[PDB]
């Protein structure tokens, strides 16, 4: 089932067409450095302006 | 305790009874066959009998040199339940092989679809 292209009607329900995709084999995660990153921005931002 | 006896082969056939391969299934098919089979009629004892006892030379079972069983024409009656046969197996064959979509075929497409993703 192909997400581009089919030559008959031939109707497939989203279900399946949802299971054809390596989407959920891609990770979706943050490095743990823009915890320290962030803060360290935050940090400077607070000391200079005071 | 022969109908215990009885009863034990009905269910030990049960469970053997219970598609692989060509292989295999050419020896299910064959053996069926022979389970419909109605052999032993009044010609084959006068076969045996009649001919064996006049029998000078040569054995009318022996096959390593025999030369007529080239020539068995067979008779009405055989030919005829040979037809029947085919006939019926074949009648049998006909009888045992017989809104998501917007037509016939994605109907039938559909159902593959989910014979083969549903468990996904």
């Amino acid at each position: 089932i192909s997400n581009w292209k089919n030559p008959k009607g031939y109707t497939i329900p989203l279900d399946k067409r949802l299971a054809a995709d390596g989407r959920g084999l891609n990770d979706v995660e943050i490095n743990d450095g823009f915890a320290k990153f962030s803060e360290a921005l935050y940090t400077v931002e607070r000391q200079a302006r005071e | 305790i022969e109908e215990s006896e009885k009863w034990d082969q009905r269910l030990r056939k049960k469970k053997q009874t219970i598609f692989s391969d060509y292989h295999s299934q050419a020896s299910k098919d064959y053996n069926r066959g022979i389970r419909d089979l109605k052999p032993d009629y009044e010609k084959y004892d006068k076969d045996k009998k009649e001919e064996k006892s006049k029998s000078r030379s040569v054995a009318l079972y022996d096959e390593a040199e025999r030369l007529d069983w080239v020539s068995n024409k067979p008779d009405k009656e055989h030919v005829e339940r040979l037809v029947e046969s085919i006939k019926k197996q074949d009648q049998r064959r006909l009888k045992n092989t017989k809104i998501t979509f917007i037509n016939e075929r994605n109907r039938k497409f559909n159902l593959k679809l989910q014979r083969f993703y549903s468990k996904y």
